[PDB]
């Protein structure tokens, strides 16, 4: 049986403001559902999901969430997002589909803290916010999905990039190219083409093949199209080269989405 | 024993006894946190510690 | 004692009591070893006898 | 290595608020950096830094804390007042001078709450206050600067204080008498005159001749002007009289700041 | 007793040429006075302190010297630029002040050459150069300062820099960004966040707050603010990311100066 | 704890009068502060510090003690000259920085007399006198500053003093020559050239390149630049030369201040 509880009120929601959510630790969250008004979703910026004071996932703005979950075709209200720690997307190749989508659970057990900090832009008419938690049995934090970002300039012709964090024993899940110009992209490692020159028009077909939506100014390359954790990319500690070749037709600084996975370690990515 | 007298006393008190042997303990823990400097351990031991308000934690159930 | 907004509870049950396991298993092994005593002190009461 | 951060928003910052910045626990605060606009330091009035509820330094206004820092010549930006918790004036006798001066930092370790609660004017013109703080490695409280009010009438003539607080194992680092027609002033221990009767001319060149900036309607009683700790007054529970003999020109109210030092204790001074 | 010398005279002194510095192998050189006229600082090229023919500092023109002495107030006279390599700002934890000041000179035993090279601009007016060395009891090189230069692009944005040298057993005593569009700077180490994103005039204020003279064009992340050596940066080869996130309003190419330290090593950094 | 004093009155205080400054024998005397006024430093002539009727240091006129705090930067007031015998430029090698400051103080233990003799100029206005003492607890006078006044004549060329005074066990911190005509100076001891013929010009870069002010016509060379007292120069028993030559412009008569230093004895120099 699962918990449905009316998270404690949030301190401080103001404008300007920098405030937190502050998870109780002893049990297991599947979705958070913060209820927002008087504020827009791009408002609430710098939104980090920290485990023990250590980042685990960020959010440039809270519409990036609203965006993951679009992705996803997960439902969507106005003046609500949720933060879907359990992927309802996956399959079991080994296991059943829900002990697949139940494992990315935000599991607290042996934690001292589980934030969700984030700051209320100064522009807020009038910021309202408050939290429910769907909760299940405690858990140790375990496999996790960390959201992370980077930013790199993206030229007009041909853009590599190769200097992706490659956390051992971690995987890739997707990456999203967020730029405006971006026409096909390419995918290796080791010198092996995992994903050829694909066309956007090309890869955003195969996304919505497989029931993603397309996001605007986003070239997605989704590991896990099937929802089968073992297609995402395994960063082996050998791997000696992790290298994404961006055809542009622009040139702008584009922000790259890396969803990270791997066993929540408090000394670890 | 003590005493009042105006006039600049010829021979005054200077003994600072137990203020000193605390004040080594203070010189003693800089060399502490010297020593965690000087290495690479102790700027990742540091690095786990967050400055946060506190916890709360609440469970039921048969498992 | 200050006033804060800062707070460690912990609210849980509890469970209380525990007969009849405990006794069972130990109950079964004493009885034993008395039993082993009474054969020993039965040996050397019966030998007294074999020295009269 | 020490970390430099932003501490959260100031909470409810507006004219006639009563606001605090809560400092996290944990870590060492060596110099806390406050922004302040659209507000005179001499507009945030009731400065009071707390540990675990308890008062430890006090400040009439926040202009008090400028003139503190003034006095040791350190570095004075409009905009900006810091509070100095480590010594930058400490000098070794039997440790490193850095020893002495970190010896005065803010650990945490061990607390419940460490606060710096303040009152902002009613007449503040669009109060707009920020901190940053620089810390270093957790450490008990321990050895901390006290700064105490005092409220004592002066006359035209001579005034005699000898019922300032004498808290037994800590130190009076200097003695501020804050008045507009003090002449001389003389201390003395237990009949032993310590300092003779110092016409403020005097007085205020041996402050000067050790790197201090004379303030105005002040006179200044430094017990470290060399920064040797051990030249303090160490308040000896065997101390029968602590008196002060001033002479004035005028009849007036003066405020008596009290440098104290000590080993903080959750039931001490 | 220190030994004041004037150096041997400079060999072809002339426009367009590359001349040399050669020192004398034997003793410990603290300072080294470069008196110059009829060219400009910057008319000075392409400086460089050689060991052993292998480089230690590296200054792209006399004016980064000046600039260097200039940060930490030291004595700044026109026509005449000094070669600090006793650190007059460090101060001693465990050992004395002069030691750590001291311990960064110029020792010279055990080397074959120690030169300090430079190229004069075809544009010098009639240059004019002479030097004078404060030396002291000969010393192997040992712990040394060593100035490096990279160039790297900025964006107008955010631009990261994660591929700085890290010489295994070395520090960082500081960090110059010169650029004229930073607005704010970030240090991490791991993820861990050391440097909060801090704004230009606040991170100016701490620096100054140091006795530190904030340099023009430029972002400085002293590491070593108390003169502390350890509380510099310890490039430990278990780190696995040492990145800098810098916040600019201008796309330009930034000059990133980084002090090194180390025991100086014939098979070093 | 030290004890600021209000000296007794200076007797027969009048121009054209000899008087004396007596110091009651007991404590230590860190610093003297002699205020003036109807009377210029330079008419209170001859100034004489005397120990037990021997002489400790001589000014030609309380002018020469203004510059002697004036090139060490130290605090200078306008109707006030201190007596600085505590060394606060002094720096600890193996010792603290106080330990070696202190250990120049005037301690008076075993002494029969301690006396500060001047003569007032007839041409003085309204000579006014008053002193107060900075003192501390008693020590024997032990190792005390020793200046020693010198006039030598300086002809337009090159002039060499080797009759300086060579006390055995004693050091020389400085040396100061007063002349308007000297170009450089070259100091060497047994044929080793400590100082090379140094230009006016380069020695004064150095001497402000460590904090010191250069005084008006005055060649000083000072050998305790860094504030280490084991800089000095060590009057050795077997030193059989030790040189000065002066390269000059003027034919003119040179007043040489020696600065010597010692363990003060009764029956030594
Ligand atoms: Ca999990
Ligand atoms: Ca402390
Ligand atoms: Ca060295
Ligand atoms: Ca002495």
């Amino acid at each position: 049986m699962r918990s449905f509880l009316n998270l404690n009120s949030i301190p401080n929601v103001a404008a300007g403001n920098s405030c937190s959510i502050k998870l109780p630790i002893g049990q297991t969250y599947e979705v958070i559902d913060l209820r927002y008004s008087g504020v827009t979703p791009s408002q609430i910026k710098n939104v980090r999901v920290e485990l023990d004071g250590r980042l685990l996932s960020t959010y440039k703005t809270l519409n990036d969430l609203i965006l993951e979950n679009t992705r996803h075709k997960r439902k969507i209200k106005a003046g609500v997002v949720s933060f879907h720690f359990v992927r309802p997307e996956m399959k079991g190749v080994n296991v059943t589909d829900l002990v697949q989508q139940r494992m990315f659970a935000l599991g607290t057990v042996g934690l001292t803290t589980c934030e969700i900090k984030f700051d209320i832009d100064e522009a807020a008419a009038g910021p309202k916010l408050s939290a429910i938690a769907q909760k299940s049995v405690g858990t140790a934090p375990s496999w996790l999905t960390m959201r992370r970002n980077f930013f790199k300039q993206l030229n007009n012709g041909t853009t590599e990039i190769a200097d992706l964090p490659r956390p051992v024993g971690y995987r890739i899940a997707a990456i999203h190219i967020k730029a405006a110009g971006v026409d096909a992209v390419e995918f290796q490692i080791d010198g092996t083409k995992w994903r050829d020159l694909l066309k956007k028009a090309d890869n955003d077909y195969i996304l919505e093949q497989y029931g993603k939506a397309v996001l605007d100014n986003t070239y997605t390359i989704d590991f896990m199209l099937e929802g089968d954790v073992y297609q995402s990319v395994l960063l082996d500690q050998m791997i000696q080269d992790l290298r994404l070749k961006i055809d542009s037709t622009m040139d702008e600084q584009a922000e790259i989405i890396v969803e990270y996975m791997g066993v929540w370690s408090r000394n670890g990515f | 024993v003590p005493t009042s007298v105006p006039t600049n006393q010829s021979v005054w008190g200077n003994v600072s006894t137990g203020l000193d042997a605390l004040i080594s303990g203070w010189a003693r823990v800089e060399q502490i946190k010297a020593a965690k400097a000087s290495t690479g351990q102790g700027r990742v031991e540091q690095a786990m510690t967050p400055e946060l308000d506190n916890g709360a934690a609440v469970v039921v159930e048969a498992p | 004692t200050p006033e804060l907004d800062n707070g460690a509870a912990v609210v849980v049950e509890a469970p209380k009591k525990a007969a009849q396991p405990s006794e069972t298993l130990v109950f079964g092994v004493p009885q034993k070893t008395l039993l082993l005593g009474f054969g020993g002190l039965l040996v050397l009461g019966l030998v007294m006898r074999g020295n009269k």
